[PDB]
């Protein structure tokens, strides 16, 4: 995997490749790694596919039950539930999750949860095997309060390079836009992003 | 394998089985485990078949050269020692060989046990292989120096049968030899399947087995 | 060390015309040492026959277990268990020990009392059912038995012809296995008569 | 094993080979890898044979009880959820690799499932030792808006690729078609391209060839009256 | 422990068991009795890991004695051997299995027949005319195969047993310090004090 | 004994009526890193042979030099170096196979899998494989690494046995090879879009095609795929 | 760590007739679960009316055959074009194999031909050079499947004469070349059914006083 | 091999060496002589890894016999023991060391004194009144410490040696099949045929 | 049993005449990767204690929450929560030390090294260390990880024993701490330029300084250094 989440003026955008591997075999070339845990709280998954699915399913259950009792949960609350699962079961899990969501009060927020189960709130985050190759690019090109179109280009260019160098990453670039307007899904095919 | 050999009044008896295994699979039903080195010299084989064949056939080369150089047959003691010295060159290299060098020379009948470690032992009676313990049981209780050629051949044959029955890695058939001062004499291949039933009826042994 | 090959032994079953046959060797050993030549590996619960190879303690244990279960079945159902139903019971019972299994290779043989249809089945140690039309093999000489059965077998054999085929399949397979032999038994099974024959074979 | 799943116009089709192995030996030449979870939900299994059967039967049993409880026809997403949570719990030790497909009131579905509990969605899927041979065929010939007849052809072609090119696969091709608004049709031995040729000789023995020691009648009947 | 033998003759069962007990490189005892009377006509000899042997034997003894009192009746050798086998087959899949091999010699008063059962630590039971555990059979079975008849007297059984022990004493590397021999027949259990 | 560092993935090939085709991508991987994107893994020897190599690239470059030196050495005191006594595919293969087996026998292998494709003097097609173990085999279709698992099944649908070779044209064979390279790009995580392809024909000679790309790819169906099970959005 | 050995599968079968000999082997070459070739010859004519097959690790098998063929060539040069008898070839091969006692040719080798009295001969070798003359021998992956069948159908083991009930054995009547080829084909057809590494094709080499003849038969390709 | 003992008395050296040779679980021989005469008044007993023992002993024997012929003179026991020690100390850092322990019993004709040298496979030499290799000393040294005097007769030395062997036969787990005893004095080397 | 993933390096501290100083850089490393650059590893508890933590960051965040919960719990039914019955540095330390030793005794440690710095009710300076093993010790200077090897020697030149504490001013102590942080930046490969520093004084209270940088660095001499021995250019 190559995954990332980036905050901007109107909210937050999640991005991911679509390659799932079993060694050098690509078990799925059109994987959806952007997963919904609440209406406007999504996550990017990296690590064990089984572990990250089981976690996200449990989180979705917790937030559905939270909503029934206390109303819409914050992005921070969602990240806490992820953390609690990842931290307390660190010995048996291999999960690297990025949590991203949109409130009207807090606007766009991004929380990354690496292997140990620590939480880190950031303007943007990158993770997965392919993220190593774009630390330099992303740090040099990221600005706060970008426009939607600028942020899409930033993610598109970043994941393009991650895919180019990482054999474990590839396929299509999926993106999920989280704003007050709603939820927008985007997809970008190889012929588009390879020529960048 | 089960092999045995023993000295007695009328020379030395040599009896071996004929089974060969590759794990639990019986690879061969009838393998020759005796080697004819010279009309007065025999060698048994137990352990790695390849090691047994190669080195004892090489011993025969060296025993033959002895005859050409000295115009006289090599002793059993000297032949066994040549073989033991070969094993000692490939010390710790992983050879698996257990053999008895049986023959008749100027000192009379001779019998030497030789193995991969280089051990070389003179003795009246020896038995090697996975089924040697079963053979020793019959041998020790029935052996005498005063045995007749007929009874001695039967003892070695019966002793292998005992091992072939109990030991899963021994069987097939029995090859008998008798060594005299006029040389060695082959006394045939005896199928254990047929021999067992025959011995059971005639001897009354193996009562627990149904037939 | 390998539990499935400490004691040794083999079982083979075949279908014929309105008949089935199941056979086994009689050896029980401790690796190289032969211990018993009377260790029968075929049991029956009513008209259903079960052959079991592998670890001898588990063979004995499972026989006692299926005797237990089939006797209760009969008391409650008021009828003898059938081969198809028993086969499922064997599978269920083996899989319940998925992560601590009995080291066995069971073989079911019998004729359905209602339909009259001949039936055989084999299992792996955890319960996977192998329901074959022709033959089933099990044991330390399973490779040997496959070779013999696959060439010797032909469908719709009569009871007295099937006897010769299964016997020769067993005997010659056992004679190429160090851990099998020391006697043999063959069951010939028809809808309402069963004949049991001990074979004469080499005892090495 | 080789197993595949292919989506089409108004439903989904799955297929499988019929070989089962124990080492390099073929245990069963005509085994059945297409399992029924519910009438219109079938799944094909690869991996540990008993695990694919047991996990399928367990979930199928619970799916039946669920269907009765809710007065509704079972859904594929339910079977999928129950299977993955069960397999995840056993941390891969239950070695079941399944392709789950079916039709329900929601529509037609096709999923794959690994032993560790990860699930996967697709229009065409393959699992088992011959999955690469099968996927090569699927990637070469699959297209959107397949007909029923085209999908069955693609599925069986994919299995054949496994049969011929993978030593872990062989014998026959099983198929099950699940179409919307119809009964699922299970096509056992849809193809039979591996019939053994006639033997050169008959090995039927003369009666009395085998040596016998004893004979006896076996009492299978119960204890008798009088 | 080391060597335990057993032979069933016409009208009795004879068990022979070694006397040695070794700790480290030193022989602590040369008069150890590796046997327990389970009932008046049933004797069990044992061999295996240190400690486990006696605990298991005494645990079996207690169970059979409890049964005898409860029912005022002696269990058949077959019934006892099955009980023992089950306890061992139960044990082998335990957290820490009991590493004990046994021979059960008994006289069935109902059938008027001697019976010898050989059971290893896995729960592998076999009824035999003669039996042994460990390496004992490797040396002795060839003699027993040859000399054994089912119509042998108790005295003939003892002579054949002497021959087996002599062969063991010749070809075994270990000194097992001779054997204690016990006879089980219709009149009960007795020890041969000179062997 | 070593471990391969910079590696090349599948090499695929097949016979057709008048010759042979061989292809391989232009990537030099460094583990999961797609480090080098301009690596030629098909190496022509004369105008009648092409050697396709997979595995360790440093060992490939070594072999490339042995072959270059082989041509030089064959020309020495040889007036018929460009005619009757020119290097044949069978000569070049047997040389490499001798080297590979010798190196494995010294427990210091060339960590490669090689396919020698060419056309002999008499017009016969030559296609044979050899690897780090010195194992050799011939078939109407040959492939290394992933290609063996995915490409061979596709190529064997065109040429399933020896009798199918005369029935197969160069257009059909090239089409099949190019399709296989696309399939490998879909499914092999250590592959690249860019590849080279070589045709050795008994009439038209050696045609070496560089800078080829995998095209006509299907990705559009990805837009419909959502979540991993129950997710609808 | 580098493993210099591999397993290319395959199965071979040698049967000695009264005045002929056959050496058969399947033509399938494999690694793990992949097929390398459906037709890769495994049995070779080595000259002097001798045929040989080295089954197991193909690279070592090819090397050994290559060296023996070479040994035949130099036997002619060094000994005035004298014909290499089958017994002499067998002993020579033992020494070829034992040269690598401590880094063996990982192959089970079989040769076949005629002895100096014109009768059929088969010799069998293990990887380290133990050899023996035999009447019947199967080697390789499916050897355990085939040998019991040959014990029964060639040497008539466990077969007795009807009516006597185990007292009189079935007499050991000789087999014709046509009868032997039937047993060979049925052996490989049965082995193909139950062993995954056996299939594709069967190539048989028949040796008589007239020379070396070949026969090929298709096998199941799954 | 197993047990080799040695005792130096007033006017002689006595060496006792076990007779057993074992391969696997079977005793192949019970009359093996684990000794070589190096010179008329020097005897060497040996124990260690199979094969190595005899090769080493015979190699030493050949060297000492060569010296005797060359110089027409018998080397002193001290000189021989030093030669042997050097060969072993040379061996221990070889590619494959000779795993042999020895006792050298000799009578020095110049000094008219018996001498006993104990040398292990490392080349560790010590002159002693009594010695042993392996586990033999664990059982026997307490008796020798108690009963040994330097003015003992050869007959008293044999009686003390019998007591040592009896203790070994009681407390050792292994059956070493008795010992061959040899005496080295001014008149040369002789074997005690009844022990 | 686990392994630390995201880690924090040295924490250094020392006593002075009226209180204690503690400092730690703002880096969260992920092996050799300098992943997170805004991590606060000094955590104040009230206005009299600062807990400095090194090691696993996920475990640090866990401890941070235990301390936050400790303050909440101490205020329950406690009218003197902001006075006589407020949390003392010695209470906070002994709590953590109890937790650390219990966790190691269950073979599931908190993979940290902790220094609790503060001033008690009676004005006494408090400075004590505790780690994943439950090992505790006190000294006029304390440091974790690399700081123990490089910082302590520098800080012990200022306060070598107990009698040097009253002679050491806050200006001297801060100067020494800041110099040590520079030295660690020169020489520790898992350190950062940015750090935090806290002073707990018995008169002026808790002063928490964020976004500090290592300055006055010497690099100019590097221009003269050429090659590794014989190279002149
Ligand atoms: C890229 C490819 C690699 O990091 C991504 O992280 C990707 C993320 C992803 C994939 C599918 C769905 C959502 C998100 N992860 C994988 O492709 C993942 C690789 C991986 C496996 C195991 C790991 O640690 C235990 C870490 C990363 N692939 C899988 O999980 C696949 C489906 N299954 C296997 O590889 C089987 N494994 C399971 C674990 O035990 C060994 C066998
Ligand atoms: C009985 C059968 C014990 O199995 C005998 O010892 C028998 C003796 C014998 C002597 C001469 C001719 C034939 C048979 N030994 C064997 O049959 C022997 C058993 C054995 C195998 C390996 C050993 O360690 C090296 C020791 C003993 N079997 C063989 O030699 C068989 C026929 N061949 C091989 O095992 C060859 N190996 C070589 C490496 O590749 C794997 C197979
Ligand atoms: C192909 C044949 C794999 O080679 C398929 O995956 C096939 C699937 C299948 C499904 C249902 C019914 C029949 C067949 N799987 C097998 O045939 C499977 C092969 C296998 C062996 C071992 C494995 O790892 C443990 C995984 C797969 N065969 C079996 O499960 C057979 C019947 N049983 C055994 O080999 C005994 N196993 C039990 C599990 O523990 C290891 C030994
Ligand atoms: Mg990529
Ligand atoms: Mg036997
Ligand atoms: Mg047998
Ligand atoms: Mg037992
Ligand atoms: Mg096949």
């Amino acid at each position: 995997t190559s995954i990332m989440a980036v905050t901007f003026k109107d909210g937050v955008i999640l991005g991911a490749d679509s390659r799932t591997t079993t060694g050098a075999y690509i078990a799925n070339r059109v994987t959806d790694k952007l997963t919904r845990v609440h209406d406007k709280i999504w996550c990017c998954r990296s690590g064990s596919a089984a572990d990250t699915q089981a976690i996200a399913d449990i989180v979705q259950y917790h937030l559905e039950l939270y909503t029934s009792q206390y109303g819409t949960p914050s992005t921070e609350t969602a990240a806490s539930v992820f953390k609690e699962l990842c931290y307390e079961n660190k010995d048996n899990l291999t999960a690297g999750i990025i949590v991203a969501g949109y409130d009207d009060k807090n606007k766009g927020e991004v929380y990354t949860i690496p292997l140990g189960g620590s939480v880190h709130k950031l303007p943007y985050a990158i993770a997965g095997s392919g993220s190593t190759f774009i630390y330099g690019y992303c740090d040099k090109n990221f600005r706060e309060n970008m426009s939607k179109e600028e942020t899409v280009d930033f993610i598109k260019h970043s994941l393009s390079q991650a895919i180019k160098w990482d054999g474990s990453s590839g396929g299509v670039i999926r993106m999920v836009v989280l704003t007050a307007a709603g939820v927008e899904r985007l997809i970008f095919y190889p012929d588009e992003y390879e020529q960048l | 394998t089960t092999t045995l050999a023993f000295k007695f009044q009328h020379g030395v008896i040599v009896a071996v089985d004929s089974r060969a295994t590759a794990g639990s699979y019986i690879s061969s039903l009838r393998m020759n485990k005796v080697i004819e080195i010279n009309p007065y010299l025999l060698g048994t084989m137990s352990g790695c078949a390849a090691d047994c064949q190669y080195w004892e056939r090489l011993l025969a080369k060296e025993c033959r050269l002895y005859y050409l150089r000295n115009g006289e047959r090599i002793s059993v003691s000297a032949a066994s020692k040549l073989l033991s010295n070969m094993m000692l060159q490939y010390r710790g290299m992983g050879l698996s060989m257990g053999s008895m060098i049986c023959g008749w020379d100027k000192k009379g009948p001779g019998l030497y046990y030789v193995d991969d470690n280089g051990t070389r032992l003179s003795g009246q009676m020896f038995s090697t292989g996975s089924g040697n313990t079963y053979a020793y049981g019959v041998l020790d209780s029935n052996y005498k120096w005063d045995l007749s050629v007929e009874d001695a051949l039967y003892l070695g044959k019966r002793s292998i049968l005992a091992a072939a029955h109990r030991d899963a890695y021994s069987g097939g058939s029995v090859n008998l030899y008798h060594v005299t001062e006029d040389g060695w004499i082959y006394h045939g291949n005896h199928d254990v399947g047929e021999l067992f039933w025959k011995v059971k009826e005639e001897e009354g042994s193996f009562n627990n087995v149904i037939g | 060390s390998d539990p499935s090959s400490i004691n040794g032994g083999i079982v083979v079953a075949m279908t014929g015309k309105d008949c089935v046959a199941i056979a086994c060797d009689l050896r029980l050993g401790s690796q190289s040492l032969g211990v018993s030549n009377k260790f029968e590996k075929i049991f029956h619960y009513g008209h259903v026959f079960l052959g079991i190879t592998g670890l001898a303690t588990d063979v004995t244990t499972l026989n006692e277990m299926f005797r237990y279960k089939t006797n209760l079945y009969k008391l409650k159902e008021e009828r003898a268990i059938e081969p198809e139903t028993f086969t499922q019971l064997v599978s269920s019972s083996l899989y319940e020990r998925r992560f601590g299994p009995y080291f066995v290779g069971p073989v079911v043989a019998g004729i359905n009392s209602k339909s009259g249809k001949p039936f055989i089945a084999g299992f792996d140690l955890i319960g996977c059912i192998d329901e074959a039309k022709d033959f089933i093999v099990s044991g330390t000489a399973s490779d040997q038995l496959f070779g013999m059965c696959e060439s010797l077998y032909e469908p719709n054999l009569e009871p007295e012809d099937l006897f010769e085929t299964i016997s020769q399949a067993l005997l010659n397979a056992a004679d190429r296995d160090a851990l099998s032999g020391w006697g043999a038994v063959v069951y010939i099974i028809k809808k309402d008569e069963v004949v049991k024959r001990y074979l004469k074979m080499r005892q090495d | 094993t080789t197993i595949v799943g292919v989506k089409f116009n108004n439903g989904v089709v799955i297929a499988a080979d019929t070989r089962s192995t124990q080492g390099p030996i073929v245990a069963d030449k005509n085994c059945a890898k297409l399992h029924r979870i519910s009438p219109k939900i079938w799944c094909a299994g690869a991996g540990t044979a008993a695990d694919t059967e047991a996990v399928t039967q367990l979930i199928g049993s619970n799916i039946e009880l669920h269907s009765l409880y809710t007065s509704r026809e079972p859904r594929v997403v339910s079977a999928l959820q129950m299977l993955k949570q069960h397999l995840f719990k056993y941390q891969g030790h239950i070695g079941a690799y399944l392709i789950v497909a079916g039709v329900d009131p929601t529509g037609s579905h096709l999923f794959s499932i690994h032993a560790h509990g990860s699930t996967d969605v697709g229009y065409y899927l393959s699992l088992g030792s011959g999955s690469l041979a099968a996927m090569a065929v699927l990637e070469s010939h699959w297209k959107q808006d397949l007909t029923k007849e085209e999908a069955i052809k693609l599925a069986s072609d994919a299995i054949q690729a496994g049969i011929w090119n993978d030593l872990g696969s062989g014998s026959n091709v099983d198929v099950c078609v699940m179409e919307i608004g119809k009964d699922a049709e299970y096509l056992r031995n849809y193809l039979t391209p591996n019939v053994r040729e006639e033997k050169q000789k008959s090995y039927k023995f003369p009666r009395g060839t085998t040596a016998v020691l004893k004979e006896s009648i076996v009492n299978i009947c119960d204890i008798q009256e009088e | 422990m080391d060597i335990i033998l057993g032979i069933r003759v016409q009208d009795s069962v004879i068990l022979a068991s070694s006397k040695a007990v070794t700790r480290g490189i030193s022989v602590l005892k040369d008069s150890d009795d590796k046997t327990r009377q389970l009932s008046p006509h049933t004797l069990m000899s044992f061999a295996g890991e240190a400690g486990d042997t006696v605990q298991f034997a005494e645990y079996i003894q207690a169970n059979i004695q409890l049964y005898s009192i409860r029912e005022d009746y002696e269990l058949s050798p077959q019934a006892v051997s099955s009980f023992v086998r089950q306890e061992l087959a139960k044990s082998i899949r335990s957290r820490r299995p009991y590493q004990v091999n046994v021979l059960i010699g008994g006289y069935d008063k109902k059938k008027n027949k001697p019976e010898l059962y050989q059971i290893d630590y896995l729960g592998t039971k076999v009824e035999l005319p003669y039996g042994a555990h460990g390496y004992s059979g490797f040396y002795t079975f060839s003699l027993l195969d040859h000399h054994y008849r089912p119509d042998m007297t108790t005295e003939e059984g003892l002579d054949l047993l002497k021959l087996c022990v002599q062969e063991l004493e010749k070809r075994m590397p270990m000194d097992f310090k001779g054997v204690i021999v016990k006879i089980v027949d219709k009149d009960g259990i007795r020890q041969v004090d000179d062997f | 004994t070593q471990q391969p560092i910079v590696t090349g993935t599948s090499v695929i090939s097949m016979k057709y009526d008048n010759g042979v085709i061989i292809a391989a991508d232009n990537l030099g991987s460094y583990g999961s890193l797609l480090r080098f994107n301009g690596v030629e893994r098909l190496i022509p020897v004369g105008d009648n042979t092409v050697v396709g190599i997979s595995g360790d690239i440093s060992d490939m470059q070594h072999i490339e030099r042995l072959l270059k030196d082989l041509v030089t050495e064959n020309a020495y005191d040889n007036p018929l170096a460009d005619a009757e006594e020119a290097l044949e595919p069978s000569y070049i293969f047997e040389y490499l196979a001798t080297v590979m087996y010798q190196r494995r026998s010294k427990m210091n292998p060339l960590w490669n899998a090689i396919i020698v494709a060419g056309v002999q003097s008499n017009g016969d097609q030559f296609l044979r494989y050899v690897n780090l173990l010195g194992v050799t085999y011939s078939s109407p279709t040959l492939a290394t690494g992933f290609g063996a698992h995915m490409a061979n099944p596709l190529l064997r649908k065109v040429v399933d046995r020896e009798s199918d070779i005369p029935k197969t044209t160069v257009q059909v064979a090239e089409e099949a090879i190019v399709n296989a390279m696309r399939v490998l790009y879909y499914r092999d995580a250590r592959s690249s879009r860019n590849f080279s392809l070589a045709i050795i024909d008994k009439n038209t000679g050696l045609t070496f095609k560089k800078n080829l790309q995998v095209e006509n790819m299907k990705w559009d169906f990805a837009k419909d795929i959502k979540g991993y099970g129950t997710q609808k959005i | 760590q580098f493993n210099p050995y591999g397993d290319n599968g395959g199965t071979i079968l040698g049967i000695a007739g009264e005045d002929f000999a056959v050496l058969a082997g399947d033509t399938r070459n494999i690694t793990d679960y992949s097929i390398n070739s459906r037709y890769e010859p495994k049995v070779f004519d080595c000259g002097d009316n001798i045929v040989m097959s080295a089954n197991g690790f193909a690279a070592d098998g090819d090397a050994l055959v290559k060296r023996f063929k070479n040994s035949v060539k130099w036997y002619h040069f060094d000994h005035n074009d004298k014909k290499l008898s089958i017994n002499s070839a067998a002993r020579n091969i033992q020494h070829l194999l034992y040269s690598r006692r401590f880094f063996p040719y990982y192959v089970y080798n079989i040769i076949a031909g005629l002895d100096e009295d014109g009768k059929g001969a088969v010799y069998s070798f293990d990887p380290v050079g133990s050899y023996q003359r035999e009447q019947c021998r199967a080697g390789g992956a499916a050897a355990s499947l085939i040998m019991p069948f040959l014990d029964n159908q060639v040497n008539f083991k466990n077969q007795y004469e009807p009516g006597t009930n185990g007292k009189v054995k079935k007499p050991l009547k000789y087999l014709s070349v046509e009868e032997v080829i039937k047993l060979v084909r049925d052996s490989f057809t049965s082995a193909t059914e139950r062993h995954i590494q056996v299939g594709d094709g069967l190539e048989i080499l028949i040796v008589t006083k007239d020379g070396v003849r070949k026969e090929f038969y298709e096998l199941k390709r799954d």
